């Protein structure tokens, strides 16, 4: 059934599973036409497919050319997502295929179910969690590779960097969700927090800065402060 | 006009014949039903006064034999049987008619209801849904489950309706996933009509039979099948114009005939609202939408 607080430790067991987030697949800027009407202009997008145990993010870039001459793009975006996830699974060796795919939005269920009919033993599940994966495009190196793409492209990233050398998946996922939640609630402040100290760098092969354990604790604290702060600034408390 | 005689009525029972019903009292002198219109299937059905659990009954066609009803005190129900001795049967009926021990099938001359509910239903197809080949008639009751139901337990006692499942490889061409899920015309016209049913008459016959078993026996797997077959047409962008016009007629008479106090259970809110207001054929069911809105506006 649905993934929620009660069964949250299942994410880190040894059954392979993927989160699929489609929020950033179909992205548009809305603007005025010469005639004063309103029109959209699509920009490049991505499917966010994450194995939460390993940190493996299969980032499928969606190039704006895929929308050309198509109608009802918001609906197509979900079936396109499902087609690309199904293609990914088929490309993986059997022993690497997920036993469960968890979708962050319920409208992905039927599209993904239909595209995976060939895989009756893979469970397609929703979640009650309000996960912050939409904020993946606030991570500068992911944003940059999406916007530079001139064709469809799959980029392969470990979204935990080297954190699993020092911490468990549960802790790594909790850090990641806290970082993304912060970026989603106040991207400017979040990014100021992550970079304030010029001496802490991001390795060329990483996404996030190279914090010591102690520095990660300070960072994590600052991000929680931010999320409560904005929660007050937003709610006046 | 034909006759279904009754050996006796030893337990108090409500007897149905098609859309008619009457109460018979324990050991009342009742010996059957006469003047049954030839040319249609029929269903004679039962609900015991003592245990309203289990409505059961028998589909039959008087052109296919002489059938009578006899109570079985061991199995505790009214059983249909075929009399092979023709002169025996005529003499029995004649004696019961002379003694006026039979109720008359009470059809109004203006009234085409039963024709309109059974237009496409044929005994030969019923017998393929209800497999019991040593009898010319078919038993159905409230509790019988369908083949599809058993897939999700006794096979010999199942209703073998054609399985429809919108999220199945049968319904969805590889590479046409979105197209075929959002517009079911492929599944309707190629898979079901051309492949399985051969023609729309057979499709409509199963749909009418499913409705009738839902209405008369409260058979839940049948109601599921009736709604599935409606939804498959309504959710196809491309439907022969003649099928749509006839579907509207079929449904119109089904909604007209449904008991008002059973609409809460027999009618699926999601299917009807989708079919009448959101689907491709939302504008193609004028008679059915008008009667639904004037008789069950609550459901919508
Ligand atoms: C090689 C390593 O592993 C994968 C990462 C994501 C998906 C599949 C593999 C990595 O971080 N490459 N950039």
């Amino acid at each position: 059934g649905a993934m929620n607080s009660s069964n949250y430790a299942e994410l880190f067991n040894n059954d392979i599973k993927l989160f699929v987030d489609d929020t950033n697949v179909y992205r548009v800027t809305v603007h005025k036409t010469f005639e004063g009407n309103v029109a959209t202009k699509a920009i490049n997008g991505c499917i966010f497919t994450l194995n939460p145990k390993t940190g493996h993010l299969f980032l499928k870039i969606i190039h704006t050319s895929v929308w050309a001459g198509q109608k009802r793009l918001s609906q197509l975006a979900k079936w396109k997502t499902a087609e690309e996830v199904s293609a990914l699974v088929r490309s993986l060796p059997k022993e690497e295929q997920p036993k469960q795919i968890i979708v962050t939005r319920k409208a992905m269920l039927d599209p993904l179910e239909v595209h995976m009919l060939d895989f009756p033993n893979i469970a397609i599940r929703p979640t009650e969690l309000r996960l912050p994966f939409s904020a993946a495009m606030s991570i500068d190196k992911l944003s940059d590779v999406v916007m530079k793409a001139t064709e469809p492209q799959m980029v392969l990233f470990n979204i935990y960097d080297d954190w699993l050398d020092r911490i468990s998946s549960y802790t790594a996922f909790s850090r990641l969700t806290l970082l993304l939640r912060a970026l989603k609630t106040n991207e400017e402040s979040a990014k100021m927090i992550l970079l304030s100290d010029p001496t802490i760098t991001i390795k060329s092969y990483h996404l996030w800065p190279s914090f010591t354990d102690e520095q990660w604790i300070t960072i994590e604290s600052q991000m929680r402060d931010l999320i409560l702060t904005e929660y007050g600034r937003k709610y006046n408390v | 006009m034909n006759t279904v005689p009754f050996t006796s009525a030893p337990i108090e029972v409500t007897i149905g014949i098609d859309q008619y019903s009457f109460n018979v009292k324990e050991n009342q002198p009742f010996h059957g039903i006469k003047d049954i219109p030839i040319g249609h299937v029929h269903v004679i059905h039962f609900q015991h006064a003592d245990n309203s659990s289990m409505r059961y009954g028998y589909w039959f066609d008087c052109r296919m034999g002489n059938f009578y009803i006899q109570y079985d005190p061991k199995d505790g129900l009214y059983k249909m049987m075929e009399e092979r001795d023709g002169a025996k049967f005529e003499n029995i009926v004649h004696n019961f008619k002379e003694r006026q021990m039979m109720v008359s099938y009470p059809k109004i001359d203006e009234d085409d209801t039963w024709y309109n509910l059974t237009e496409f239903v044929q005994m030969d197809k019923i017998r393929k849904i209800v497999r019991k080949d040593e009898n010319q008639f078919s038993y159905v009751d409230s509790s019988m489950t369908t083949v599809q139901e058993n897939e999700l337990s006794d096979p010999a006692h199942s209703l073998n309706y054609t399985v429809i499942n919108f999220k199945s490889r049968e319904a969805i061409r590889p590479g046409h996933e979105m197209e075929d899920f959002l517009d079911k015309s492929y599944y309707l016209n190629t898979v079901m009509l051309q492949g399985i049913f051969k023609n729309s008459s057979n499709y409509f016959g199963e749909l009418q039979f499913a409705f009738l078993n839902a209405m008369f026996f409260g058979n839940y797997g049948s109601s599921l099948q009736w709604h599935a077959m409606i939804e498959l047409i309504c959710s196809s962008a491309t439907v022969p114009k003649h099928m749509l016009d006839k579907l509207d007629e079929i449904l119109y008479y089904q909604i007209k005939t449904l008991p008002e106090q059973y609409s809460d259970i027999l009618l699926n809110e999601r299917v009807w609202n989708i079919c009448l207001y959101s689907s491709f054929q939302k504008n193609s069911l004028h008679n059915t939408e008008k009667i639904m809105e004037n008789k069950y506006p609550e459901l919508l």
